[PDB]
This record gives structure tokens, C-alpha cells and sequence, in this order.
């Protein structure tokens, strides 16, 4: 697996890509990886299916409750506290994953979270097998300066790397941009190949 | 005394501090909604009632989630405590199926909640009555709910101390399949009909919601141009 | 006071308390059912109340699986409580052994839910009775079940306001074996000799099964063809 | 007030509310046991009440298992719950030991379970009394139980509106060792012998067992032989 | 109304309710104990109340083990359950230790059983008296134990309707040490003397046991030998 | 009686053991808070009772956190209890999302609280009301709390004696986004004008906060310079 | 009604039934104890009051271990309950700590256990007073513990009937230091004047401890020496 | 009857148990407290009442550790109760935190264990009252509590029958900062006056602590040069 | 085992194999692992079989008791997620099975379900030992275009291949299609065997 998520001036890029594998057999070449689970936040999973599917539930559920309870939206901070707390309970029969939380309050935010419920804020953060080449291709190549076309080229170009490097990754790219102007909005395949063709690429 | 235990039944085989729970519900002010075409609204008088209280806050239609509403009358907290449950009830179900087909299983689940405070004695019945409109895969959807833990569907139904005036008013008034603003406007009339004439109808809530969309609250403005 | 609590006996050795329960039922519209070839059936009155009522949803028929139905008379929200018990009672007996060999059970598991409640203080009874009717190993059956936890099996009986009215008329003008068609009809017949005359029967609900199939819900206008 | 409360004793140490339970057993309709050459047997009046009932099922003799049966005279709903009781407590003991050596045993644990409902609050007592006969390592055994959970072991012994009746022309006419026939005949002279005079014996339910055998319920023709 | 519940003392220090169970005990027929060389007895007076009852079977003397006895009076089925718990206790103590040293001790936990029933709300007492007879380490025992959980040690006692006249009448006569046939008749004696006169005592139970033996039940015809 | 059980209602809709709890409140000192230019403050008259009690100790406004704030009236013990409540239920909710979004919420919690003791027997309501106020993320807040769990949220409002003295008061001077020590002054004045003329303030408890900083609690110097 | 249940103060801050509980002591034959020079001792009258009981057992003055003893008055069911816990409660603080130092502290736990029952609905309070002499590390004891769970320390004192017309006695008579035989004749006298005159005293039971011994419990023949 | 249960409200608002709870503090005799210059004491009358008792024991000052002390006034059980509670509660604070920063949270611990037992039906309250005082890391702290579980910080203040006669005479004469032997002057002067004029004050209990310092209780002699 | 669940425009075909082994010994060749859950859902069971047959009655019960409680069918999705709340609620004691679920609702639908809730959508899925066979056949043989008769084909062929390389799958291929029009409809034996011989196959 290979997600991915930057933060931007006002703006925050969310991508993953698709590939589902028991060990080298891949099952599923078109799982899902990214959600939308409030109006200005979304979620990034990998790890063991089961437990992220359960926790992309629980996390659309209980942030849906608390913006009715409050009027408004949980902030992002406070979701990867929510999460922090949850997965640390449980650290000893722990949910197997590595989630990303991104969105917009005030401002941008990415926070990454581990099964124990380490959660750590960051400008760009990437997460499972594909993450150490998405890494390589961030530290070389991420602005904060950069637009959000820019930035959507960019973890396109991440998660490809990541895609040729990494069997356990594959499959469409998969995109979300948040803003407080559209909120969060995912991207269309064909504007993502699109991409693809115009950067000269693959899969 | 066969009216001081909510687990006592009348020799006709009443329940009389159901029926008297049912009459806190009649102290509330009213409340009514209506299906029309490919939708459902909800309209609410406001007793305002000073200057003093922030009136952008406490207010009788609340969303149970996007798709799915509520107004109460009766025992103000009593209601906060069924809006709740009503609120949890519904992401429970949502976790477990992953969406709310049948609106009509969130309000039965409530109505159970009141039935039980109906026959175990050491507790009183919650005195407020509901009404729940929404949409889900049967369509739009409008019922009640009362202290009893009675449920009905309806095309146009009230709640509150103007409930009768406001239920004759529609059963003479009332087509199926308006568009919204002739509904709204119908039920800005019915409403009106419940008041004590020399009283003006101050600023009341509404909310509608039409099929493949989310709920949306009036604001005072949008709701002027009816008065 | 020998009246007042569901733990205490009358000097005659009676329960009011459960007998009050009865009357609860009373106060229902009139349902019956008949055994007939090969079949059972259910004829519900429904008192149509409104036509802001939404009438294709709230309706005293439910089906408790595809091969067992009920109708209930008396408190609505206690009856829905019971259904659901008996829906959920079925479901626990086919996971346990794969079917629902003898219905009587299903049944008397409702009855003794029932029971409970009028031997243990802290609980009013349920102001409800049953009609149980469906096709199991043994044929097909038909019940009833009372407040009190009391059950028998008919070839024909009825619940609510006009029960005997209904049962006096199927006393005299019953026979086992009908077709289905002229078992309706009697049924209609008998559901009409429990109005007050210069009153008019509206559309009723009606429901069948026959040895091999699955429960049928007639339609409105298939009703309309008897009355 | 030494009557209201199954906790309270009277003066003269009397529990007035198990006594009333008592009247409760009074109401049912009477039903007889005795013990003959090698064997017991039991008979019940059946008050039949329509011919819209179904007459092959609900019926006043019940099989505890093989070898043990019983009936029971008072309310209908507390007589089911005491058989059911005394089926699972007779498994119970044969999961335990392989066998039920002594019916006293299974008895004694309904009369317990009966005498707790005569003790704390909270409960009113089982409206019930019940015969159970059957073959057991000792014998053919014959006992009764009371709503006060008293046991007694007889020869032959009635409970029902017609108990007194029935108890003293056995105690007149009845002899140990009859033959079965015999024993039948006496029986059903017995159970005349309590009815209003101008008021016909209808169909009794009469089993037996004798030493070596299961249990055998007559059917209605062997039965008609003997009216 | 000092009168009506187990939890409250009258303004003189009583308990009226634990007062009246004790009136249940002087329903109960009379039974007595009495200690003599090198051991103890006990005799009971049966109310023998019908031919069709078997006698062989119920009966008031009951071995709580092989060297321990028990008769009661009172309501019976509270008897029934107390000779239970005493069983029950005995082996409880037995498995514990490996026996049973001195027989007070079991008393003593039968005795508290019984005061918890008249300290706490909810339950009622036991209407029941208990005497203990057996030999133990000590020696040969006589306990008698009432409803309100007192005991007492005795050389001789009785319980039950006669009582009084069992008492007086073993204040006068008893002497310590009598041989066991001495002691029987004695014992059949005072037991006469609290008859109605014109008023035969039928065939009673009498158990014994000496010093190192076990129990041993008089069979009819060995009593007969006192009558 | 309609009037002795939490669990009753009367036969219009109504709980006087509610209502009575409500009377409590009456009986403490007048406070009262009110929003302003970007904050908000209260200000409690202290019924100052005696030179031997400590003044700067024991006190009606009381910090929840650093943003906010509450002042109660009616029974004192009680009021501890609830400001308790609310204090860790305010960091329950920090340690769960990291801060407190939204004031309201928390007012929720404590009015949940206090509505459970308003519908199960064996537990009697708190006679206290409660204003609170703080900043959070929607802004300046006020809202006050009664015995019933019934919320509200204002511009201004008071609780005890005097507040319908007070609420007139400001019904008629009161405006909106005043500057602090205008606030205050009005505020002052309106306490005045509830007390008994020929009866001085003495010096009250004052506390504002305003967006982006901590709450201040004025010391009595402060304070003395409006009196 | 301040009367009739534990949980009721009167209006003047009396807890009737706790003093009630107080007049069942009162019933009881009256017991003493004294501390003398090293030592401490109890005396017990003993309502001797039939030569079919066995004196040598059911005896008042009972050895909570080697080290101390106590005697009750009051109801003699509740007495031995309270006696059984002080013994338990003496070796759970033996197992803790190896020792008992202070027997202030079993007191306390004896009367804490007492206090409970005079504060919670659902119990009656004990009946009964109970003195607790020994030595600890302190030196001689002396405590007495009422129904209340009130506790005293004394050089003298006295509960049961007589425990007024012992107590004044000692006022006038009783000096510290007494050597044992002067104490043992001034506790004769003392209990002496507490007859009605023209009434003998039978023998008493006496036990004594002296610093750096165990009890010893003065045998009948020892006891008549002082008569 | 506002007024039998701890959970009923008077229409007024009053909780009459609660008051009447407060009635029983009456009856204990006087104690006071007053701060001085570095220091706080307590001083109480003890109703000294037979040379039979032991006085060096029971006594009504009680140390909760080395720099906290409490005295009660009202029911001994009740107060010897909430001592020990008062102890432990110090010691569960000081393993969690190593030391008592602020005595007021000991206090509140005390006082919400006392307004539970004002909130429940089942329970009663206490009927006492506590003076507490000691140092801490805010300084000299003086508080009371009451039945209600109300808590106040005073200069000086008292408890028990004399209450008002010693606080209108501290109200007169007393003065912050004085030294400790002054202080205890004041302190005796303050209690004579309540006393009925021909009556002598006894020797009564004196401790006082000073910052830096334990708690020292003033023996007899040294009492007595303030007499 | 084998199991397959393919999706086509307006129809789910899903078909199993028979054999339950325990090792390499036989023990039946008639074993049932397709089942009709609801009027338009069908589930396929591989693993322990005492796990996957309690799970079958669950769904029966339930799909049952939604139908009557909501008077509409549960939803494939929902059926999916009920599945993947309930194995997921016990992973550490998990049910040792692999589900495919397959029906219409206003679609055709198939989810494949593993022992720890994990629950993925595809065009088609396989389970079981023989699956990574079947895959092989769908690869280069499946197309979103083929008619009914064309998916039976298929289905047939690619476990009639995983049958020939797997030893723990064997005896009579069972089908069924699902189709708005006739609901869930279970071939009959003549005409699988019928379709076995005109394609020119085995067992």
C-alpha cells in the first residue's frame, strides 16, 4: 500500500493508490484507501483491512455526531487525538494500522498515527510499503510554495514511484483536495490519467 | 387511585399517567410537517419570549444526520435527551449497515425506548412527542411519536398546544404533491389558523429536504417573505 | 384494594390487575382469523382514521417469517414490542435447529413472555392480545394469546372490540374446509355482523397461506372484490 | 390488611395471599389420579367450550417424559411455566445421574420452586395445583403439590372444583389392585359423582402406565367405551 | 400497625411478625424428644387424615444423617426446605473437617438461616420448629430451634399443637437415664396426655440411637408394642 | 398527591416535585451574567452573613477552567456536587478532542445530570440552578440551567431571589457590545434595583473574560469603585 | 408515622426505631462487669427456668478468644449472630498484624457493623448490648456497645433489665483496685439489689482475667461460695 | 407528610429529613474552634456524666492526622462513622500526592459523602455535624459541615446545644491574630456563656496547632489553670 | 475449495465446487458451500466448515428479520458490511473463513469478505485453495460483455481448471444466477453436465 498526504498554503492533497494483496497474490487491484469522513476531512488507511475498514466506520459515525452535537466540524487536530486515544486503549490487541488524517480548520493539517496511537502533526506525511520511495520523491521535490496543481502532480508522480518499486502497491491513483472553498473534493479518473499522460508515466 | 403508577391499569384498561404524560406534550408550542413533491418540510412556532435569549440558539427542529430531522413538543429536557438518542441510534445503525434504509426503524427504536418507561414501574414516561421527517430507499418519509411509544406515518401531521386547529386546517387544505413553496405557504396559513386572532405569527423555523439532497435550514430572512 | 398491584390475589383467587390488561384489547378494531383447505387466514379491521394517515405503511397484519403471521389488539406500542419479540423468538429457533417445526412453540415462547409479566411486581402486564396464524409440520395452525399468557388453538376466532360478535356469527355460520375465496367471504360476512348497523366496513387487510407457499398480503383492490 | 402481602403473616400465623392462591385452583376443572394393580393412571375432565377450538391440542394431561406425566387445575399460564419446569428439571436429573431413580425427587424440586414464590416479595404464587403419576424404582407413584408447595403421596387423590366430591367417593368406594379397566370404571364414576345433576360427563383425557411399560393416552374411542 | 412487616420493632422491643410465625408452629401436630442412657429419641404424633393417602411415605421424622435427625412443625413446605439446607450443611461440614464433631454447630446454622429471615425487608420468616436429635462427640444431643432463630439444649422437649401438655407432663415425670424402653413409653405417655380425651393416639413415628450406632426407625408393629 | 413522587404526573402534564425543586433556587442570593463587547461576565450578590466567616473563602462564582465559568443558587451541598460534575466533565472532554469547542456541550452534560433525577424514583432532583459563561470557539457564551435540566442560552439572565427584579431591570436598559465597565455598572445597577429599598449592596463577586485571554475575577477594590 | 422505619428522623432529630431496637435489651436478665486490681471481670444472671433445659451449655458470657469475652441482653438470635462476629472479626485482625493490640478496635468494628443497621432501609436494627471485657496491650477492658453502635469504656457497668438498679449501686459502692475475691462479692451484691426483694439469686456465671493470663470461667461449686 | 422521605421536596423547596437530621446535632453538647495568630484549636465541653465511666477515653476532639483534628456533635455512631471516613480519606489523598496541600478538599470529600445521604431513597442522614481544623500549605483552616454536606470556612464558629450563645458571643468579642493562651481564654469564656447561669463548666478538651508544628491536646492540668 | 462470484450488466453468476476434505482424505464429495441468503443475495463459504456454516444461518436469520423489519431488502453493501462488523468484532477468535457475497440490488454486486472483516467490491472474486487457478481462467477470459450464458461458460471453465490443478477441489460444479428478473435461480444438474459436455471438459 502507498498513501500519501501534503499540506499546501490552504489546502491539503490526499492520495493513495488501490492495490489489496495477500501476501504476493493480489486479490484486488481496486480497493478503496481514501475517504472523505467529515466535510472538510479525510482519511487515508493501511495496515489490515478489517480493522481499517472498522475504524473508517466509526470515525464517519462519531464525527458526524459531534458536528451535530457541536454545529461544528471537529477540528483536525482534535480527530487525531480522538484516534490517538482510541488506538492506545486497545494498544495490547491493537487495530493493525497506519492511518493519515488530513483537512481544514483554521488551517491546513496532516497528522500521522501509528497502532499505538502515536499521532504526530507534519507538513506531508506517507504511510505503508510504498511510503520509504514516496519519501525519496517528497524530500526532493515538495514546495510549500507549490500550487495545488502542482501538488496533485506531485504525489502522482510519488505514489507512481512508490507503484514501480512496491508490489504491494498498484492500481488507479486515487486523489482528494481539500479546501475551505470547495471543501473536499475527489478528484475524476479521467482528469487523474490525464495527469499521468502529461507527466509521461504508467499502471 | 388508579393514576399514580405508571404500571397501574383503569378497571377499562387505561394507563392514566400515560394519557397525563401525553398532556405536557399539549404545553408545547406547535409544530408541523408536510410530504410534497419528492420531499417533506418541517415548519415550528417559536414562543419568543425576550429580547434577552440568543434566539439563533435554542430552537425545536434539530437533524438527527443530513438526511433525517426532528421537532419536539412537551418537556424541554426530556426532548434534549431524545434528540440524543435518537442521534446515537442513528450512527449505530449507520456503522453497522453502512446507511439508514428505513427511517421508520430510527423511530421505532425511539418509540421503544418510550414504551419501556411506560411499563416498568420506578420510572415516568419522557412527556414529549416527536415528529421525523426525512428522506431514505422507500422515499420521503413523515412520522410521529409519543409519550406512549405510538407511532403513525402521515402526509401532514402537528404536535403542541395548536395541534388541533393546525390537523383540521390541513385535512380541509392539504394536496399531495406540491412544490415547495406552495407547501410552505399552506403551512404558514394551517399555522396561523392555531393562533388566538389579534396574535401575529412571529419568525417560525423551517427546514425541507428534497429526494438526492441534504436538508436544508430556512433562515430568518428566506422565512419573512411567507409571513 | 385487592385492584391495585399485579402481585396480589382477590379472596376469589383472581388477578384484576391481568384482567384489566383484558380490557386494554377490547378498545382494539376487530381481527380474525380462519382456518380453511389446505390454509389459514387473517381479516383485519383497520379504523381509517384520517387521510393525512399514511395507509399503506401502519397496519395491524405483520408477518413474523414467510410462513407465520399475527395480529394484535390493544395498546399499539405494547403489540409492536411483541411482534418483534416473536420475530426475533423465530429467528432463534431456526438457527438452532434449521426450521419451525411445530408453531405452538413460537407461541407459547410469546405466552410465557408474556406471563412473566403478571407474576413479578414492577411491571404492568401487556394490554394486548395475538392471533397467530401459519403453516408449520404439523398443518396449518391458528392461535390466539391473551395478557395473562393464556393460549388455545382454533379453527376459527377473533380479537378485539367485536370478537364476539364475530365469534358468535362463525359459531353459526362456520365450516371447516372452504375454499379460500368463500373462507373470505364468510370472513367479511362475519367482520360485518360486528358493526353498528347504518356503518359501512372500509377496506380491510387480508393475508393467506396455503400448504407449500408463502404468505400472500392481499392487495386493496383484490379486497374490494368481497366487499 | 394481614392480606395484601405474600410476606405477611396473620396473627395466627396464616399466609392469607398463598390461601387465595388456593381459591385460584378451584376454578379449574377437576381431574383425578389413581394407583392400581401394578400401575397408575389419571383422568381430567376437559371443561369443553365450543367447537371452534381445536380439541386434539390444548388438553390438561402433559408427559413429563416417558414414564412421569402430570396435570394441573388453576390458571392456564402458570400451570404451562410449572410443567415446562418440571420437563427441564426431569432432564436434568437424567443428564446428572443417567436416570430418575425416585419421582418424589422431581416433585419435591416444583414444590420448591412453588414454596420461594410463598416467601419473598416481589412474586405472588403459582395459581396452580398439579398430580403427577408415573413408574418410578420404588414403584407407581402418585403425588400432589399445592400454590404453598405442600406434597403429598396418595392412592388416589383429585384437585379441581369437583376435588371434594371426587376425594370422598373414592374414600367410599375405591380399592387397591383394581385391574386397569376396573380402576378406569371407578374413576369415571368418581368424576360423575361431581357433576350438577341434568349435566352430562363429555369426552375425559385418561393415561396410564403400568410397571415395565411407557406411558399410553387413550384416545377418544377407547375412552367413549367407559361413558 | 407495629404489626405488618419483619423490619419493625413495636415500641416495646418486639417483633410481632416473628411472634406470628410462631403460631404457624402450634398448627403443626406434636412431636418430642428425650434424651436417656446413652442416648436419644425422638416421637411424633401424625395427624393421620385419610386411607388414601400413602403413609409409608410422608413423615415428619427425617434423618439429616446417619447419626442426626430432625422432626418438625409447622408449614410444611418450609419444613421441607429446612430439613434441605440442614442436609446440605451437614456434608458441607463433613467435607470440610471429615465429620461432624459437635451437632450444635449444624443447629446453630440452621438457627441463623432462620434469623437472617427476620432481620431483613423482602422475605418473611420460616413458620417453622425444628428439634435436632444425634449423638456427636459430646454425646447424645437434643436442640429444638424456632423461627426466630433461638435454640436451646434439652434434656427433654417438644413442638407443635401439644406442646404445653407435653412439656408439663415431662416435668413431672422425666427422669435421666431411663433404659430405651422406658424412655419410649414415657415418651407415649406424655403424648396421650395431650390428646382430647375420648381421642385414641394412632400409630405414631419414633426413631432412636445409642452410642456408637446408627439410626434406627421403629417399624409399625415395634410401636404398636406401646400403644 | 400528585405531588410527592419525581415519577407522577399530574393529571395536566405536570412534576411538582420538579417545580418544588425549582422553589429552592429562589432561596439563594441573586447573580446574574451578560454578554458584552467580545466577552462576557457574571456578577453575584453574596448574602454576607457574619464577621467570624471567611470571606475570600467560600464563594458563588466558581471557575470550570480558565474560560469559564459558573455561578449557582439554591441548596449549597448540591451546588458543589454539580460544579464537580462539571469540572471533570470539562476535562473529560479535553482529554478526548484535545479542547472544548463548543460550551454548550458541556452545559449538556450537567443538564443530562440533572435531568435523570427528574424520571427514576429514588432519587430526588438538585435544588440549584446554574449560569454559565466562557469564550470558545463560537464565542462569548451565557446560559443558565435549572433543577428541571431545561437550558437556555442569552444576552443576559439571572437565578435566585431577586431575578425577576433583575431580568426586568435589563429587559428595559439592556445593550448589546457594551464595553466592560459599562457592562459591569449596568450590571450593578440591576442587582440594586431588586433589593429591598433602605438596603445597600455590599461589596459582590465579580468575573469577566474577554476573546483571546483567561478569566479575571475582580478583587474587592476593583469592585468597590462601581458601588 | 416517625416511628415505623429506621431511615426516619422525627422532627426532633430522634431515631424512634433505633430506640426501640433499645427496649428489646431491656428484656434481657441483667449482666455486669467491673475492672479490679490487674484483672477484669463479667458476671451474668441466668433467668434459670426449667430443669429440662441443659444449664452447662446456653450460657450468656462467651469467649471472643483467650484474651476476651463478652455478654449479651436482648434478643438471644441476634446476640449469637453479633458474638460470631466479633470472633471473626478478632482473627482476621490476629491474621493481619499477628496480634490484637487494642480490643478498643474489635469493639468499634462490632459497632460499626451495628450502625450500618441502623441506616439503611431493608434491615431491622439488632437487638441487643453486648459488654466486651479483656486485656490488650493497653491493659484491662472494659466496653459496653448498644443497638446504636454506641460505645463506652467503664470501670463498671451493667446492661439488661436491671442494669439501672446495678448501675446506681455501683455509683455508691464501687472502688478501684479492688483484689478479685472483694470484686466478684461487690458484682453479687450489686446484681443482689437489683431483685425484687423476697427473690432469690441462683448461681451466676462468672469469668475473670487477670494481666498475663487467660480467662477463667469460675465453675458452679466456686460460684456458690459467694451466694 | 413533606416530610418522611429524604427524597421528597416540600413545596417550598425544603428537604425536612434533612432539617430534622440537622435537630440531632442539637443534642450534642458544645465545641467550637477559632483561629489565632499562626495557629487554629479546638475546644469542647464533654457532658461528663458518672465516675463509672472512663474518661481519658472516650472523648470528642479526634486527631485525622498529626496537623488535622475534627470534633463532632450530634449522633456518637453516626459521627465515629464519618471520623474513620475522614481518616482514611487523608490517607488515600497523601499516598497519591505524598501530603494534603489544601485541607478544604478533605473536607469536601466528607461533606459529599453526607449530601448523597441526603439525595438517595434507602438511605438516612447523618445526624452530626464536624468542626475541622489544621494547617496546611495555605495556612490555619478552620471549617464545619453539616448534615446537608454544607461546608463553611470561619475565624471561629461552634457546633452543638450552645451553638448560638458561643457564636453571638465570638461575634461580640472576638479578634484575629491573638496569642494562643488568650485565644483559649476567649475560647472559655465563650462556652461558660452558654451554659445555664448555676452551672459550673467541667474540665473540657483543648488542642491547638501552630504553623510548622503538630497538633498538641492540652492535658486535664493544664486545662484547668483556664477554669 | 473453489468458489467464484462474477458481476455482468444486469446478472451475478456464483459457483462452487463440492469437496470437503480433512488433509488429503476425501471424506465427502457432496458438500454444500452456495447458498441462498436473500431473494437477490447469494454467499459462497470457503474454510472451517463449522464456521462458515453458523455464519450461513446468521445471514439467513437476519436478512430475514431486515426484510421484515424494513419491508425492503438489505442492500449487498450492507450485507457486506454487516459481515465485515461481525468478523472483525472477533479477529482474535476469528471465524477461519473466506466469503464471497453476490446479489442485485439496484446493481449487481460481489464482495469477498475475509477472516478478519476485511471487505472489498470487484467485478469478480474468487476464494478457496483453487482460486489463484480460477484467476488464472478470469484473466484472460472475463469480459464485462458477456451475456448470461457466456458468465455460466466461464464459471464452469475456470473451476473445472482449478478442480484439474486442486486437490482440495472436486465433484459437481453448482451454479447460480441472479437477476432482477427471476430472482436467485440455482441451475439445474442436467444442464451444468449439459454445458460440461459442449464445452468438452470433466469430474
Amino acid at each position: 500500500t502507498t498513501t500519501v498526504g501534503i499540506t499546501l498554503k490552504d489546502a491539503v492533497i490526499m492520495a493513495t493508490e488501490r492495490r489489496v494483496t495477500m501476501e504476493n497474490f493480489i486479490m484486488h487491484k481496486n480497493g478503496k484507501k481514501l475517504f472523505q469522513i467529515d466535510t472538510y476531512t479525510g482519511m487515508t488507511i493501511a495496515g489490515l483491512v478489517g480493522d481499517a475498514q472498522v475504524l473508517v466506520r466509526y470515525m464517519k459515525a462519531e464525527l458526524e455526531l459531534y458536528r451535530l452535537q457541536r454545529r461544528v466540524n471537529m477540528p483536525i487536530e482534535a480527530v487525531a487525538t480522538l484516534l490517538s486515544n482510541m488506538l492506545n486503549q486497545v494498544k495490547y490487541m491493537p487495530y493493525m494500522v497506519q492511518l493519515l488524517v488530513g483537512g481544514i480548520d483554521t488551517a491546513p493539517h496532516v497528522f500521522s498515527i501509528d497502532a499505538a496511537g502515536g499521532s504526530v502533526e507534519d507538513i506531508y506525511a506517507s504511510t505503508g510499503s510504498g511510503s520509504p520511495f514516496v519519501y525519496g520523491v517528497l524530500e526532493s521535490q515538495y514546495s510549500e510554495k507549490m500550487t495545488v496543481d502542482e501538488g496533485v502532480d506531485l504525489v502522482i508522480r510519488a505514489i507512481s514511484a512508490a507503484k514501480q518499486r512496491d508490489s504491494a502497491s498498484g492500481g488507479m491513483i486515487d486523489v482528494a483536495v481539500i479546501t475551505r472553498k470547495d471543501g473536499y473534493v475527489q478528484l475524476p479518473t479521467d482528469q487523474i490519467e490525464s495527469r499521468i499522460r502529461k507527466l509521461g508515466l504508467i499502471l | 387511585a388508579y393514576d399514580r403508577a405508571i404500571t397501574v391499569f383503569s378497571p377499562d384498561g387505561r394507563l392514566f399517567q400515560v394519557e397525563y404524560a401525553r398532556e405536557a406534550v399539549k404545553k408545547g408550542s406547535t409544530a408541523l410537517g408536510m410530504k410534497f413533491a419528492n420531499g417533506v418540510l418541517l415548519i415550528s412556532d417559536k414562543k419568543v419570549r425576550s429580547r434577552l435569549i440568543e434566539q439563533n440558539s435554542i430552537e425545536k427542529i434539530q437533524l438527527i444526520d443530513d438526511y433525517v430531522a426532528a421537532v419536539t413538543s412537551g418537556l424541554v429536557a426530556d426532548a434534549r435527551v431524545l434528540v440524543d438518542f435518537a442521534r446515537i441510534s442513528a450512527q449505530q445503525e449507520k456503522v453497522t449497515y453502512g446507511s439508514l434504509v428505513n427511517i421508520e426503524n430510527l423511530v421505532k427504536r425511539v418509540a421503544d425506548q418510550m414504551q419501556q418507561y411506560t411499563q416498568y414501574g420506578g420510572v415516568r414516561p419522557y412527556g414529549v412527542s416527536l415528529i421525523f421527517a426525512g428522506i431514505d430507499q422507500i422515499g420521503p418519509r413523515l412520522f410521529d411519536c409519543d409519550p406512549a411509544g405510538t407511532i403513525n406515518e402521515y402526509k401532514a401531521t402537528a404536535i403542541g398546544s395548536g395541534k388541533d386547529a393546525v390537523v383540521s386546517f390541513l385535512e380541509r387544505e392539504y394536496k399531495e404533491n406540491l412544490p415547495e413553496k406552495e407547501a410552505v405557504t399552506l403551512g404558514i396559513k394551517a399555522l396561523k389558523s392555531s393562533l388566538e386572532e389579534g396574535e401575529e405569527l412571529k419568525a417560525p423555523e423551517i427546514a425541507s429536504i428534497t429526494v438526492g439532497n441534504k436538508y436544508r435550514i430556512y433562515d430568518q430572512e428566506e422565512v419573512k417573505k411567507f409571513l
